[PDB]
């Protein structure tokens, strides 16, 4: 509720000891932010869905550096049975920059 | 050899900086006082003006291990007069050259029987244009089958063949004669990429990087920010699939007519391993300092 | 056998009397103000109020030691700072031009680092404590003033001219220094004749062994080295906590907005709760550590009270209490 | 990174001054960005320090830049028992701060006039007031202390000083002596702990309470409580 | 529950040698300032201790020191020692004392009262003939 509050409840009683007391300071709240960076090109996903997927023991890589994505275009077309991610969250991994 | 508290080509930190501060840093490094596997080059035989038969070392037949990648030192014998290879007598003014590198992980006999024949898809480094341009790739190696060729008779080894009175004029450069003479003994198929790359020419020292990771093959290089120093910065990650066990030097001379030949650098190859070392940055970013725990 | 030549030793002592007092709020550190943070730290909770307690008993108990030396040191009569004391001792160090020139010559050649103890924000503003959150914790100002510390010293300057010459806190008698010095020098076995014809001389060994301590603020000084350690324990003791919000005890890292960033809740639960097991741990190993530094300082208090009691406001005959050889 | 709407005021010039929330393409937090003059690498665009965090960024503009935190104020507070009187403080800071940029949860009326600046920082709840008091019981740090009055405001009386009787220098042969002409019997009461409360304990009662499974699994660990 | 043992068991070792180390601490009080009289300034009561009583308590030793406080300090006319004209080497200085210049003649007071009263042979020293001293030759004392 109040400073007295958490005085209160740091000793066990209604009852408590003066004193000048260190309480849980505050924070001022964000003044904005900023979003500054040079952004290279699209990295294209047209070769993932270009040609057959290979098999188990020749599974085709893609590697992604300094590029850009939107996946809005991919995941609606995917008819996906199966959607897991481990060591992280499946929906948020198109929201963090890597 | 190598020294620390020298400060000798200690790749830098690939994208933390500092500044006026010591920190720990575990990484890949060489040890302190190495030898090295230091080599040098040389022209081919010649009479007045005659390109001759070649002349070269047994690198081919020699093969070590790739571990975890490794570095040279370019540079360490110009600006100054020394001796010639072919006539020990004789001695010019030592011009410094960029080898040529080939990496793979599948290794066999040549067509003699002496072991190296690099087998499947692998990768060459190799500089033309008397140090202009960096022609890079993984591809598809294909040994000739003629005469003095690597899959034909008559064959001891290869070597890339440099003709310094038409190559090392003002401009010209020949269309990257070096490729085609490497391409006098082989040609390439199924190709990935021919990357290209420049750079300037100096008689400053210098050095290169090659490393592997799993994103890919880290290429790093001083000359892009750190001429007057050195220490290595990333400019090139190449797009591996697999991960390489095996490297060896291509090897490479000049057709240098005898009248007008020139001594040239030798270069020194340090293998690299994980090790930890402290580092002491300077307020400008830069390796003046480190020391070894090894 | 018999001495027939002498000098003046200036032995240099230092007792830590008091530890920095140190204030650190647990949910700060260990929370930083997030929202499912502050949910989970519910569950350990009285944790907090422990650790909140010890640190502030401790600082209590600092302050009371604190307290009872300087009303103990306090001489109940003194006299004033004037020049021309000592007339012809020079002690220019000794006299406060609103601090003193040898607290001068220590405090800045004692290695400091930025108090900021009105514009550490406005030093944050300009370009170590200006580190307040990313510290974690307060710095508590000290008890008095600086002005205060030099003013009991001041007193102290005034009494211990005076006090030398008769047992007992009855009274005072600040005689002029000179004849102080000589009727200690007679104490301890020296006849006055010796002093009667050598008053120069013995004048100019003191000033000697003066600036000899004064010109020795070098590495020379174990004194020195001491007072260092202690800055230096104080500076491990708040980089402790400071570099521990680097560990993640084994989470995947300890930005804990980017681990509430990147990470499912019902994981990012255990997560954090291994962070701030971690967190609690290392403030529960603090706690014992300025407590066992308390402590210590504490009996230092009570030993530095009285070695300025007795062979400082007195001349003790103890041998060698304070002073190395005869005091 | 995803494709994004950049915002015109996301630049660093855009922001200047006011602490804010950077998030370099994955770099991300918050803190205040002021100019500086260049250093360390150039092409690293990126600096720590040797507790690993970031203090420095080379911006696209071209110009160098430095951080440290969205740095506010600790907040602590006085009270008295017997007369309900509180009041808050902010440590080492100038009075800039009111009840607009906050965090936790909320705070407590006061009847009203809100700062005050004193030498450590701000006090809101307190008054000048020149009086002098030597025996503080609730000292507010450095040299200021609150009495309540004997109920709104206390009155922030400077910590006094017990400055003693000054005597004069003389010079001569002649001396001006102190003496005290009454006197008291002071009956100081002092303690000593000697010996604590001596204690034993039972391994098997305490632990286990008799029951039989783990009185085998006691002896595992067993000589420990030995 | 082995833990908490532990650390009750580390905290009373700690407070054991705590304890012994206080114990000869207050052995050593009630040694010097309680069975004589220790003159060190302020080992068991401030200003000058006068006595002491002990008494017991239930985890230690309890002590009233009853001391010495003094107030209405005034300033006086003193001096070290007197010469005579006739005879400069021969000179006294007080034990345990002050010479006054009374406010009634220099005379005798003890070190902790104004108590003045006329100066004898049982209270003072006879002393060697230092410089910077009073000499005077109206009235003699014995
Ligand atoms: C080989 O031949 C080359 C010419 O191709 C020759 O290069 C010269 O080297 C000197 C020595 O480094 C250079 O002088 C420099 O000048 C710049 C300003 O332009 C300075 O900043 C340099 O200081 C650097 O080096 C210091 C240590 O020595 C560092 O502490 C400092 O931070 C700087 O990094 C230095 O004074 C000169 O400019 C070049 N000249 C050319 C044309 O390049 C070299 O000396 C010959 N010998 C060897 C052994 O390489
Ligand atoms: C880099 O660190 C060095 C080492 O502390 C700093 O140099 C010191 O500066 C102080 C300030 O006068 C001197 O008292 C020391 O003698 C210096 N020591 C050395 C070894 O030089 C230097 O100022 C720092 N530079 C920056 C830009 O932070
Ligand atoms: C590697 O080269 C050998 C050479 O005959 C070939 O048989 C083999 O298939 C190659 N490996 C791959 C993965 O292509
Ligand atoms: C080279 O590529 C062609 C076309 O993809 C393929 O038919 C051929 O088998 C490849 N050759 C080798 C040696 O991989
Ligand atoms: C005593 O010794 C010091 C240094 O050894 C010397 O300077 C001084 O002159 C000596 N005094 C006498 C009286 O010999
Ligand atoms: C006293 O010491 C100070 C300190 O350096 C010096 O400046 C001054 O000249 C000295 N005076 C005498 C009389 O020795
Ligand atoms: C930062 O200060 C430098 C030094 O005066 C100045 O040259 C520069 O323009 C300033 N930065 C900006 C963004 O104006
Ligand atoms: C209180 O008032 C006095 C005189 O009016 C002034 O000197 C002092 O600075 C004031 N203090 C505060 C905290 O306002
Ligand atoms: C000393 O003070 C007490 C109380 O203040 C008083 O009763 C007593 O008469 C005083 N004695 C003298 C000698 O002043
Ligand atoms: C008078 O006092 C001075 C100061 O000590 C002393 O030197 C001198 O001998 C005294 N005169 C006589 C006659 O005692």
């Amino acid at each position: 509720f109040n400073d007295l509050s958490q005085l209160h409840c740091s000793y066990e009683s209604f009852d408590v000891e003066s004193g000048v007391y260190s309480v849980s300071s505050f924070e001022a709240k964000p003044s904005g932010s900023v979003v500054e960076q040079a952004e290279g090109v699209e990295c294209d996903f047209s070769p993932l869905l270009s040609g057959t997927p290979p098999q188990v023991y020749n599974f085709k890589r893609l590697v992604f550096t300094n590029c850009n994505y939107n996946l809005t275009k991919l995941l609606s077309l995917f008819s996906v049975n199966d959607f897991t991610c481990s060591q992280i969250s499946p929906a948020a991994i198109a929201s963090n920059c890597y | 050899p190598i020294d620390v508290s020298k400060a000798d080509g200690i790749i830098y930190p690939q994208g933390r900086t500092y500044s006026n501060i010591t920190i720990t840093y575990q990484g890949l490094f060489p040890y302190q006082g190495d030898h090295g596997d230091m080599y040098v080059y040389s022209a081919g035989h010649a009479t007045g003006t005659t390109p001759q038969k070649l002349f070269v070392a047994n690198y081919s037949q020699d093969v070590k291990q790739f571990a975890n990648g490794f570095v040279v030192r370019i540079g360490a014998a110009a600006n100054s007069t020394g001796t010639v290879i072919i006539s020990p007598s004789t001695s010019a003014t030592i011009r410094k050259i960029y080898p040529a590198f080939m990496l793979g992980s599948s290794v066999g006999n040549f067509s003699d029987g002496k072991m190296g024949r690099f087998f499947n898809h692998t990768l060459v480094l190799l500089p033309d244009g008397c140090g202009t341009l960096l022609r890079a790739f993984y591809c598809i190696l294909e040994p000739r089958s003629g005469n003095h060729c690597p899959a034909g008779n008559s064959y001891t080894s290869f070597a890339t063949y440099h003709t310094p009175a038409t190559d090392c004029s003002d401009g010209n450069y020949n269309r990257n004669a070096s490729l085609n003479s490497f391409k006098e003994y082989f040609n390439l198929r199924n190709c990935t990429f021919m990357y290209t790359y420049n750079i300037t020419e100096d008689e400053i020292l210098e050095w290169f990087g090659i490393t592997q990771t799993a994103q890919g093959v880290h290429l790093f290089s001083s000359r892009y920010v750190d001429l007057y120093g050195g220490n290595m910065f990333q400019f090139a990650t190449l797009p591996v699939y697999d991960t390489i066990k095996y490297y060896s030097i291509i090897p490479h001379s000049i057709r240098s007519i005898q009248s007008d030949r020139k001594a040239w650098a030798a270069f020194y190859v340090y293998k690299l391993q994980p090790l930890t070392f402290l580092l002491d940055f300077s307020v400008d970013g830069y390796i003046r300092r480190a020391i070894d725990c090894g | 056998s018999i001495p027939t030549n002498f000098s003046f030793g200036v032995t240099q002592e230092y007792i830590q009397t008091t530890i920095q007092k140190v204030t650190v709020d647990c949910k700060q550190y260990v929370c930083n103000g997030f929202q499912k943070c502050e949910q989970l730290l519910r569950e350990y909770g009285q944790f907090c109020s422990k650790i909140n307690q010890a640190l502030h008993g401790a600082n209590l108990r600092q302050d009371d030691s604190v307290r009872n030396l300087f009303a103990s040191v306090k001489s109940s009569q003194s006299s004033p700072i004037i020049p021309g004391f000592g007339g012809d001792f020079n002690l220019t160090l000794l006299e406060p031009v609103a601090r003193s020139a040898i607290e001068d010559l220590l405090f800045d050649k004692v290695t400091i680092a930025d108090p900021g103890y009105m514009q550490g924000y406005d030093d944050c503003m300009q370009q170590l404590i200006c580190a307040q959150y990313v510290a974690g914790y307060k710095v508590l100002p000290p008890l008095m003033d600086v002005n205060m510390e030099a003013a009991y010293t001041s007193s102290l300057l005034g009494s211990i001219a005076g006090v030398g010459w008769t047992a007992g806190l009855s009274s005072f008698a600040a005689i002029p220094f000179a004849q102080s010095i000589f009727y200690r020098l007679n104490g301890v076995g020296i006849t006055q004749q010796v002093l009667s014809e050598n008053q120069k001389l013995i004048a100019n060994k003191f000033n000697q062994a003066l600036g000899a301590m004064q010109t020795g603020f070098t590495t020379t000084n174990e004194a020195f080295q001491k007072v260092q350690d202690a800055v230096n324990n104080n500076a491990q003791a708040l980089s402790k906590l400071a570099s521990e919000l680097s560990n993640t005890f084994g989470a995947i890292s300890a930005s804990i907005g980017d681990i509430i960033q990147r990470l499912d809740p019902p994981e990012q639960d255990a997560q954090i709760d291994r962070l701030i097991n971690g967190r609690l741990t290392t403030l529960n190993a603090f706690v014992a550590q300025q407590l066992v530094r308390s402590e210590s300082a504490a009996l230092s208090a009570q030993l530095a009270k009285d070695k300025v009691n007795e062979c400082v406001k007195a001349q003790s005959k103890r041998s060698g209490f304070c002073g190395q050889g005869t005091h | 990174c995803p494709k994004l709407e950049f915002a015109n005021d996301t630049k660093i010039a855009s922001q200047l001054g006011n602490c804010v929330e950077y998030s370099l393409y994955g770099v991300s937090g918050r803190g205040v960005f002021q100019n500086c003059t260049a250093v360390g690498v150039r092409q690293q665009r990126f600096v720590y320090d040797a507790y690993q965090n970031l203090v420095g960024y080379y911006s696209d503009d071209g110009n160098y830049y430095c951080l440290r935190a969205c740095v506010s104020v600790p907040v602590s507070v006085i009270y008295d028992k017997e007369t309900k009187t509180h009041a808050t403080l902010f440590g080492s800071v100038a009075c800039e701060h009111i009840s607009s940029t906050m965090s936790q949860y909320s705070r407590s009326t006061r009847s009203m006039y809100g700062p005050l600046q004193t030498p450590v920082g701000c006090v809101l709840g307190l008054v000048n007031s020149s009086l002098f008091v030597e025996d503080c019981k609730l000292p507010l740090g450095q040299s200021l202390c609150a009495l309540p009055d004997t109920p709104g405001e206390m009155r922030l009386a400077s910590i006094a000083f017990n400055h003693p009787i000054q005597v004069d220098q003389l010079n001569s042969s002649y001396f001006k002596l102190s003496i005290p002409t009454n006197f008291s019997f002071g009956v100081t009461q002092e303690y000593i702990q000697t010996t604590i409360q001596k204690v034993t304990v039972d391994c098997k009662q305490y632990v286990c309470n008799g029951f039989q499974k783990c009185e085998q699994l006691l002896r595992e660990y067993g000589q420990f409580c030995s | 529950r082995l833990t908490t043992l532990n650390a009750f068991v580390a905290q009373q070792l700690v407070r054991s040698e705590s304890a012994a180390l206080s114990a000869q601490l207050a052995k050593d009080k009630v040694n010097e300032c309680v069975k004589a009289q220790s003159k060190r300034s302020g080992f068991c009561g401030q200003g000058t201790h006068i006595v002491s009583f002990v008494v017991n308590a239930p985890n230690g030793l309890y002590f009233m020191h009853v001391g010495y406080y003094p107030s209405n300090h005034i300033e006086v006319v003193s001096a070290y020692g007197l010469c005579d004209a006739a005879n400069p080497t021969n000179c006294i200085a007080p034990v345990n004392g002050y010479f006054i210049k009374t406010n009634n003649e220099w005379s005798y007071t003890g070190s902790s009262f104004y108590a003045p009263e006329p100066i004898t042979s049982l209270n003072t020293k006879y002393v060697a003939p230092q410089v910077t001293y009073q000499n005077i030759s109206t009235n003699l004392p014995p």
